């Protein structure tokens, strides 16, 4: 009914009380449209000036039958309320009562709250508030008082339906208001912690958030299945870590010689100070730890005087160990996200042995990467179901004259094109910028600045007078260039900043450029579309730092000494709010694990776990619900374009169609005018190569010799002088295989013929391979064998593995896939290289030549600023005293290459500290830096990772992925990770986890079997046993470090009982279930999983009896986890991620060989070139590229990008005093100890793109194809 | 970095000879002052004679008719810290023949530490008219023909009889 | 300043022992090898102070003439606790009372002032 606007009157109420006396004497849903807090519909029509914002009868036929009446504000929103007396003491025709409504409608009442609100907020920022603020609070609560207030006037407190308490946001508000009170009235950092949730109340005042919450509550429930298995996989592996490294990171390096007849014993008791554990434990030079040590050869090893031996605390303050089942949890935690990952890697390595990277290889590829992807698809899924659902309930005179001739000139396919070559121009001259300049150079930039902006200007005022400016200010590009050229002219007739702005006319390339305007495309759909999002994460983060401030503050500037040995405030901390929100954003980067270790240290254990977990818990699942939403709104709307492709005829494509015009009305006339002025046994030769060469046994034999020949080249490391006769063994072999793979060439030559041959690309692979290993041999015969570039020629040895590539099917495709993917990768590598040069060139305006520094070399500490304040006094310095440098920090902003290395950098999260910490510091050019001088530069470093690594990996991942897709779907809808025979296996192995039905086990005839049978059948005698793994699971995770030796037996004894138990449990369902037990793969799996418990504790028993081998006796002891792990059987959401990963298993398969060949390569590189290195940064006595074995490490270590920055730092010194370029290296005829910056910078960067495009491209889409396919 | 790599254990006579005695400390970022004591035991003689002794960069040779003018030092140069304690033969005679002894005596460095250690290296010299050739060369060298010579000769006999299966199916 | 809980005013009745509460609140662990204790008297506010009590690596009294054998101490260290007692008050023993507390590392150094009052 459009008219359906009556006033509610007392015969309204006494109407609708009647009918209800009706129903109540005679003993559906409510209209969605008509429902509280949205929009009338528009069939009712205007509403009339005396019915807005005043008492009204309900329109919905559900609500007619009760008491309930409406209010709809000038705004045109549908306000429901309880018709019933509030309170019992005023009616809805009360006069306060209406004045209430009526202030409560209102949209004035709403946007005074938000800014008492955001006011609250600014003066929450503040940690040590003055005096006058007591008011302001006072304010602030007589204000939320009143808004309250006017709210249980209205609606009431408790009694109706529709009343205040109803609202949980409303109980928000009556706990801050009632926890406000409850203070002042009773008269310290639990007490203002409770401000924030004022905070919180943003939410509910500003529109749409609340939407945006709610959809994040049931994204999170859908994680539970994730949540589960994940708490799984790290409890398990946890258990695994414990029962391994139990007390290896305890191990130190104790003086042999000891006075005054002291013993460990007795010197451990009398010792509390960091130089007295110094006087007798060995540390290296500044470390705040003892070096960790080990009793195998592969472990570390102790200087001349020290002996391993288990006795103090543990690393990082001891909270980094496997001691008890709390601490590995924390480290195998850390080891999913990856938080610092390496530094616990070496630890572990170097305290326990080389061999056990195997189980950190193990849980960053099952564990870390794995969940990590689960998590995202999981996501990424209830997203996509949550748009589905939200768009389908959508679906349903003479100046005149000038003027002109003005406008002529707009012509746009020369002077547009003109326009975009001097803006590529422009942004090309401003990367010239760099620090060490001569004057000539400085004034040619400012000249060819102000000349740009000097047309720039001019351009804009010939389009001003040639379009007026009334709709001059309509295309959002104009008004852009405006500001571009009003901020060029700013800043030319006035800091720094200011002069980068002009960069952003490089996005006007986005007209023709359909990348950057995909980038775009993301960049502002997280301001518009998604702006709430956005707005909720900033709300949290702004709440997360508020609350880290207000609770750890004061701890940590009056527990500074027990974090600083300057008893000073460290780098990050949380005393103002500042440097919270910095720890906050820190922590949404990924890196939570040290700033933990502080807060721990200065406020105690339980309060930082719980704050850290909870940043990390609710900021990632935000921050990734953003990311995962963004590239679904801005990619997978690829489906229609209403309108066409550049309507204005893609102006840049006129330019090129108007000047092909040109150049061919000039070739036509060029051309014109020139010529106006002027044998049988051949071919069974040929048949019979052709049969050699594709037999069997020639393939077999040739991959044979290629895997020879690698092996052969992962021999060659620094200890090949020591063993003579494999040296000589290995040289002549190399002839061998020369010979070889030269007849193989000749063959293939002869049995495919010039064009075949030449026409492929594997074939010209093998050829360059085999020219290379020629040229090689031909040097080595003549003797020319160390002149000139023979020796890099040599090098290029390391190239041989690639013969393998087109030998196996799997590597094969995967390459396949990645050449598919290659063009798309590289026009958005284009793309991103684009973007990062702005950020490039303001970070050379910001930081050129500002990184250098006195440093007392001895110790590394820069001098204070007090004496040396600027270079001149560094020199003097120099000749005052000695050790004393001007030193640079090899990755700065000095040039812009540097700056894309400091970038790529930064945007890793690995080696981005000392670069911000020279940043902060920095003051002026040659001026010796001070201490965080220019503290918000890291506003820089927060809009760069913002930008050029959030924007740009949703670019990167979208862009890969479209590609992947897209070469999935030109095959017809198969893998293309999988070779031929793999898709047969995937499908039977697919079918495998389909067969629903079963026969039922037929019951045996006689009586005992038959009575113990139903009891198996029984599903309670599931889940007793179920209930005995977990507690056998739990005894198992009571274990701990050095507990006890009755704590010992009795766990043993608990252990033998269990094992017991599930034994009898086994063989009474042999009993029944006759040989009708092994069809059941589960079962067959608990059989397996008994004899290895029964084996391994009997063979436990025997090593600690009859035997001695600690190590080995736990890699035996490991064998009880297989008990636990039966766990699995009664789960379905954990079962279906499993089967998925057994799904992705094979294509996981290919990309871990090809993985696995790079590394073989790339180690064979680095142990030809960076094995003489000074052993400085990340490189030192056991993770270097001496051997084969360390290389692989290394690799292995960075394939996830961490710590790539400490293994470069010592490559990209390559002069004095930086190095020695004639180092003596006894046992060798190398001398020299540093490597080539360009080769190094090209190894690290091309290694980690590749684990870039690789690992985690890849690993995620073969989890998606596979999560996709498991979950139907 | 460092490599302990033994020494040669045959010299030529006339000819000039290396002898090599390289101690590696355990880690190389340790401060240590070295220095090291040559002992000579020739064939038919029972006792090991003192020979040479260097110390702070300066070599001290005792007398010796078998070394009186024919050593010179090959070891580390411009440090304290010797983990290179070879010496050079610049004329190899019959009586260099014999057992020699390489004591290295270094003293390590620490916070309040300060470690003697002692290794000794024991290094056979037999002085030889003519340079043999080693043993790993000749049976490599030889391996090499034999496998270059076996392998042309399967490829060429499945070449030709593949020629007899071809050319019979052509006819 | 460091958060040393000090009450404002003491009265005691004549001829009763007296305890004198001075305690403080700080990080790190109580170091007897680093802990310096002043303990001060002062018969006014413009009076010089006098020094009774002493803590160096152990607990060590002065034996002021004024105070002859009355003063004991009724604090242990590591529970942050340096109360005083004055067995058997005197008119005399009315005036100020100071504690001030030096626990390393920490550079700040407490402060607590009690005036004790006599009653008949
Ligand atoms: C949304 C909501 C998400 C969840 C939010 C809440 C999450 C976690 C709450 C954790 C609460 C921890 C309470 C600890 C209490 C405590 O005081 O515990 C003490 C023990 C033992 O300390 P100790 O005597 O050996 O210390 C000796 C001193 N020292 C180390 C310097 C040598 O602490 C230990 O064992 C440390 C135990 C650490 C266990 C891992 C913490 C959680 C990690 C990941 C959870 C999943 C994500
Ligand atoms: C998603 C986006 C990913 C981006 C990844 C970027 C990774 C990092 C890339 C590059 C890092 C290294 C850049 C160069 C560093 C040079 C450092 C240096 O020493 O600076 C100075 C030197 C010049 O020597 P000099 O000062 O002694 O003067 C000699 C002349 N005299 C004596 C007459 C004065 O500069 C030189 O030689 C410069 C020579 C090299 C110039 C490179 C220019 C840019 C090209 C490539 C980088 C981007 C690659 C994109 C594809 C992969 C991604
Ligand atoms: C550190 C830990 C140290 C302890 C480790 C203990 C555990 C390690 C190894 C023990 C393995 C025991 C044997 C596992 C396979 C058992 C089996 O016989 O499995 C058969 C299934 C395929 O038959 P089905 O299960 O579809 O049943 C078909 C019949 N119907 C439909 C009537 C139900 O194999 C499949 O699925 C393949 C499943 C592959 C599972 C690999 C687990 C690796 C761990
Ligand atoms: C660290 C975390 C723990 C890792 C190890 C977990 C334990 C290892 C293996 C457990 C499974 C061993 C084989 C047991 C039988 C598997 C089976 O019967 O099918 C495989 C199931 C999924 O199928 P379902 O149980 O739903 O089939 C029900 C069919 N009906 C209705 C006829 C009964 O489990 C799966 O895929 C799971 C396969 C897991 C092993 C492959 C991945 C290893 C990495
Ligand atoms: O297409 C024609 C041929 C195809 O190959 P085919 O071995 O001749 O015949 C295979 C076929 N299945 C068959 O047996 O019916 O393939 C060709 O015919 C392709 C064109 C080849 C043109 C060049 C041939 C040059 C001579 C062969 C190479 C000589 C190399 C000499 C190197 C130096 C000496 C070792
Ligand atoms: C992102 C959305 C879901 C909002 C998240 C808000 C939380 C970050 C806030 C809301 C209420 C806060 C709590 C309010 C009160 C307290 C009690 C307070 O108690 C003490 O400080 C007592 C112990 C001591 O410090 O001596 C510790 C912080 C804590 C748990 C706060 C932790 C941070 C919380 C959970
Ligand atoms: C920004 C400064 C540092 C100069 C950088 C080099 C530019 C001169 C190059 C680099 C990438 C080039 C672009 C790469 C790809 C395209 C898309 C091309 O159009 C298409 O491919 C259209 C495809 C379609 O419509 O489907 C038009 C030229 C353009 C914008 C190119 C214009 C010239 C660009 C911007
Ligand atoms: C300094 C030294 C630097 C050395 C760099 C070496 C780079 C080597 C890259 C090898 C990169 C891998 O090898 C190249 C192949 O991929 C080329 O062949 P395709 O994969 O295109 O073949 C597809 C299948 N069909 C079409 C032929 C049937
Ligand atoms: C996907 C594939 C990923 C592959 C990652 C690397 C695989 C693993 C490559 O390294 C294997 C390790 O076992 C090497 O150990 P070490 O040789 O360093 O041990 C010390 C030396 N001794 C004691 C053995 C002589
Ligand atoms: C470099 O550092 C010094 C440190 O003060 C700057 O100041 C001069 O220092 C010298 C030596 O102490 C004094 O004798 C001069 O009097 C100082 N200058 C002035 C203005 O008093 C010095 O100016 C700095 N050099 C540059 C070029 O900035
Ligand atoms: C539309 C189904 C894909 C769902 N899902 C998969 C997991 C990651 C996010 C999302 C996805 O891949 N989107 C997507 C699309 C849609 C096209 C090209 C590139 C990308 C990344
Ligand atoms: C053992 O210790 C005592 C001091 O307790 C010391 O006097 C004595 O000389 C020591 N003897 C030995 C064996 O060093
Ligand atoms: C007691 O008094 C002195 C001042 O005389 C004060 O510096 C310190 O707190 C105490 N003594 C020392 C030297 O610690």
């Amino acid at each position: 009914g459009p008219q359906s606007f009556v006033h509610f009157t007392k015969q309204s109420l006494a109407l609708i009380e009647q009918r209800i006396a009706e129903r109540k004497s005679k003993e559906p849903k409510p209209s969605s449209d008509l429902e509280a807090g949205k929009q009338l519909p528009f069939i009712y029509g205007d509403i009339p000036p005396g019915m807005v914002s005043e008492p009204l009868e309900d329109l919905d036929p559900y609500y007619a039958d009760k008491k309930t009446f409406i209010v709809l504000n000038k705004g045109k929103t549908i306000f429901r309320f309880n018709a019933t007396p509030a309170l019992y003491m005023l009616s809805p025709f009360s006069p306060l009562r209406r004045i209430s409504i009526k202030i409560l409608v209102h949209s004035l009442f709403s946007m005074l709250i938000m800014c008492t609100i955001l006011t609250n907020c600014i003066f929450m920022t503040m940690n040590n508030p003055p005096d006058w603020t007591k008011n302001v609070e006072y304010t602030f609560t007589g204000i939320y008082t009143f808004e309250s207030l006017v709210k249980i006037l209205a609606r009431g407190f408790c009694v109706g339906e529709f009343t205040f308490l109803r609202d949980p946001w409303n109980w928000l508000d009556f706990v801050v208001i009632v926890f406000a009170y409850l203070t002042e009235f009773v008269n310290v950092s639990a007490l203002r912690t409770f401000r924030v949730l004022r905070a919180l109340k943003t939410i509910s005042v500003i529109p749409g958030l609340k939407t945006i919450v709610g959809a994040l509550i049931q994204s999170v429930k859908k994680l539970s299945d994730v949540m589960i298995l994940t708490v799984f996989c790290l409890s398990v592996f946890a258990l695994i870590g414990l029962q391994l490294f139990m007390g290896n990171l305890k191990h130190k390096c104790f003086r042999n010689s000891l006075e005054n007849n002291e013993t460990l014993e007795s010197i451990m008791n009398t010792l509390e100070s960091e130089e007295d554990f110094r006087k007798y434990f060995y540390y290296l030079e500044g470390s705040k730890d003892a070096l960790l040590c080990g009793f195998s050869t592969d472990s570390g090893q102790c200087p001349e005087g020290y002996t391993c031996v288990k006795i103090g605390r543990n690393p990082d303050y001891g909270y980094t160990s496997f001691d008890t089942f709390s601490w590995a949890f924390l480290a195998l935690f850390r080891l999913m996200t990856q938080d610092y990952w390496e530094n616990l890697y070496q630890q572990t390595l170097r305290a326990a042995g080389k061999t056990y990277m195997i189980f950190f290889v193990v849980v960053i590829f099952l564990g870390s990467f794995y969940l990590i992807n689960l998590i995202l698809a999981v996501v990424a899924m209830a997203y996509e179901e949550q748009n589905q659902a939200n768009i389908e309930e959508a679906k349903q005179p003479y100046w005149i004259k000038f003027k002109k001739c003005i406008y002529f000139i707009v012509m746009d396919p020369f002077v547009d094109l003109a326009i975009t070559i001097c803006i590529v121009l422009n942004t090309l001259f401003m990367a010239m910028e760099h620090h060490p300049m001569t004057e000539e150079f400085k004034n040619v930039l400012a000249i060819g600045n102000l000349v740009f902006t000097g047309i720039f200007a001019a351009e804009m005022v010939l389009k001003l007078i040639a379009m007026d400016p009334y709709e001059y200010f309509q295309v959002g590009w104009n008004i852009f260039d405006s500001l571009i050229v009003t901020l060029s002219l700013v800043e030319l007739f006035l800091l720094s900043v200011l002069r980068s702005f002009r960069l952003l006319r490089v996005f006007k390339l986005a007209k023709s450029w359909p990348t950057l305007n995909m980038l775009i495309k993301i960049i502002g759909n997280s301001v518009g579309a998604l702006g709430n999002l956005t707005l909720v994460l900033a709300i949290i983060v702004f709440i997360f730092a508020v609350v880290g401030m207000q609770l750890f503050g004061k701890s940590y500037k009056e527990c500074v000494c027990k974090i600083n040995d300057d008893c000073t405030l460290p780098r990050w901390h949380m005393n103002d709010f500042f440097h919270s929100f910095l720890i906050v954003f820190r922590v949404l980067c990924g890196e939570w694990i040290e700033t933990m270790w502080d807060c721990m240290e200065v406020a105690g254990q339980a309060m930082c776990l719980i704050v850290y977990m909870m940043v990390m818990v609710i900021g990632n699942l935000v921050v990734l619900n953003l990311f995962l939403a963004l590239l679904l709104s801005s990619f997978s709307s690829d489906n229609l374009t209403a309108i066409e492709e550049d309507p204005d005829a893609n102006n840049l494509q006129i330019a090129v169609t108007r000047i092909k015009k040109g150049i061919n009305y000039v070739k036509q006339t060029l051309r014109e005018f020139i010529l106006k002025a002027f044998g049988k046994i051949w071919w069974n030769i040929r048949k019979t190569c052709y049969k050699i060469v594709e037999h069997s046994w020639f393939e077999s034999f040739i991959v044979l010799m290629i895997l020879l020949s690698s092996g052969a080249l992962a021999f060659e490391d620094i200890y090949i002088e020591r063993k003579k006769t494999i040296k000589i063994i290995l040289e002549y072999a190399d002839k061998i295989f020369t010979y070889i793979f030269i007849l193989e060439m000749l063959l293939k030559w002869i049995a495919y013929g010039y064009k075949t041959y030449f026409t492929n690309a594997w074939c010209w692979l093998d050829f360059l391979i085999v020219d290379v290993s020629l040229v090689t041999l031909v040097a080595n015969t003549l003797g020319y064998s160390d002149l000139g570039p023979i020796k890099s020629l040599r090098t290029l040895r390391a190239l041989r593995p690639l013969r393998a590539l087109s030998r196996f099917e799997g590597m094969r495709v995967v390459v396949n896939a990645l050449i598919g993917a290659i063009p798309s990768i590289m026009n958005v590598l284009l793309v991103c290289l684009i973007f990062w040069l702005i950020f490039s060139i303001m970070g050379v305006n910001l930081f050129a030549g500002k990184f250098y520094e006195c440093i007392n070399t001895t110790d590394g500490s820069r001098f204070p600023a007090s004496q040396v304040p600027n270079r001149s006094e560094c020199f003097a310095l120099m000749n005052v005293s000695q050790n004393v440098r001007w030193k640079n920090l090899k990755v700065n902003f000095d040039n812009v290459g540097l700056g894309y290395l400091s970038l790529l950098q930064v945007a890793t999260f690995k080696g981005w500290t000392i670069i911000m910490y020279a940043a902060v510091d920095s003051v002026n050019v040659d001026k010796q830096p001070k201490y965080e001088y220019s503290l918000y530069m890291y506003i820089y470093f927060v809009v760069f990772i913002i930008f050029g690594s959030f924007f740009t990996l949703n670019l990167f991942i979208g862009v890969i992925i479209d590609n992947f897709n897209q070469q999935k779907k030109k095959l017809g809808g198969q893998d293309i990770f999988m070779t031929e025979e793999q898709k047969k296996y995937y499908n039977a192995m697919k079918k495998l986890g389909s067969k629903k039905p079963q026969k039922p086990i037929p019951r045996p005839g006689n009586k005992i079997q038959g009575c113990i049978f139903d009891l198996v059948t029984n599903q309670a005698f599931d889940i007793s046993i179920m209930v005995l793994i977990c507690l056998n699971m739990v005894t198992m995770m009571v274990e701990k470090e050095g507990q006890s030796q009755h704590m010992t037996e009795v766990l043993y004894w608990i252990n033998v009982v269990f094992i017991i138990l599930f034994t009898g449990e086994c063989v009474l369902k042999l009993i029944s279930l006759r040989h009708y037990y092994f069809t059941v793969g589960w079962n067959i799996f608990d059989f397996v999983v008994v004899i290895i418990s029964i084996v391994g504790m009997f063979l436990a028993d025997l090593i600690e009896t009859y035997f001695v081998s600690p190590t080995l006796f736990r890699v035996i002891r490991l064998a009880r986890i297989g008990r636990i792990l039966r766990l699995v059987k009664g789960a379905k959401g954990i079962r279906t991620l499993l089967f998925a990963l057994m799904m992705s298993l094979p294509a996981l398969f290919n990309i871990g060989l090809l993985l696995f060949l790079v590394m073989f390569i790339y180690a064979i590189f680095g142990m030809s070139n960076f094995a003489y290195v000074k052993k400085e940064d990340g490189i030192n006595d056991m993770f270097n590229f001496e051997t084969f074995g360390n290389s692989m490490i290394c690799l292995f270590q960075i394939t996830t990008s961490a710590g790539w920055d400490g293994l470069l730092a010592p490559i990209l010194n390559s002069k004095p005093p930086d190095c020695d370029p004639k180092k003596v290296h006894p046992g060798s005829s190398v001398e020299g100890d540093c490597g080539n910056p360009s080769v190094g910078i090209f190894y690290f960067v091309s290694y980690i793109i590749i684990s870039f495009l690789v690992v985690v491209n890849m690993y995620i889409a073969v989890i998606l194809e596979n999560f996709s396919v498991a979950t139907e | 970095g460092c490599v302990e790599v033994d020494s040669e254990t045959e010299a030529v006579y006339g000819m000039t000879f290396k002898i090599l005695c390289i101690s590696c400390k355990r880690r190389s970022e340790t401060n240590a002052e070295t220095f090291t004591e040559w002992t000579f035991r020739q064939k038919g003689t029972e006792e090991f004679v003192k020979i040479l002794r260097y110390e702070n960069e300066v070599l001290q040779l005792e007398e010796d008719e078998r070394f009186e003018g024919r050593v010179v030092w090959n070891g580390s140069r411009g440090t304290k810290d010797l983990q290179d304690l070879s010496i050079f033969i610049t004329n190899v005679t019959y009586n260099h023949s014999g057992d020699y002894e390489c004591h290295v005596y270094r003293l390590l460095f620490f916070e309040n530490y300060e470690h003697n250690t002692s290794v000794v290296k024991k290094i056979h010299i037999e002085v030889v008219d003519k340079a043999n050739r080693d043993m790993a060369s000749i049976v490599s060298e030889i391996m090499m023909y034999v496998l270059i010579v076996v392998l042309t000769i399967w490829l060429v006999a499945e070449m030709i009889y593949c020629y007899k299966k071809i050319a019979a199916a052509t006819e | 300043s460091m958060e040393v809980t000090v009450p404002a005013t003491l009265n005691v009745l004549n001829g009763s022992d007296a305890r004198l509460p001075c305690t403080f609140n700080s990080c790190y662990t109580v170091n007897h090898k680093q802990f310096s204790l002043n303990w001060t008297y002062q018969e006014c506010n413009n009076c010089s102070e006098e020094m009774f009590l002493q803590f160096r690596m152990k607990i060590i009294n002065l034996k002021l003439e004024r105070f002859q054998d009355r003063v004991e101490f009724s604090g242990n260290p590591s529970k942050y606790d340096v109360s005083v007692m004055l067995r058997n008050v005197q008119p005399e023993d009315e005036g100020i009372y100071n504690c001030y507390i030096m626990n390393p590392p920490d550079r700040h150094r407490g402060h607590g002032k009690i005036h004790l009052q006599v009653l008949m």
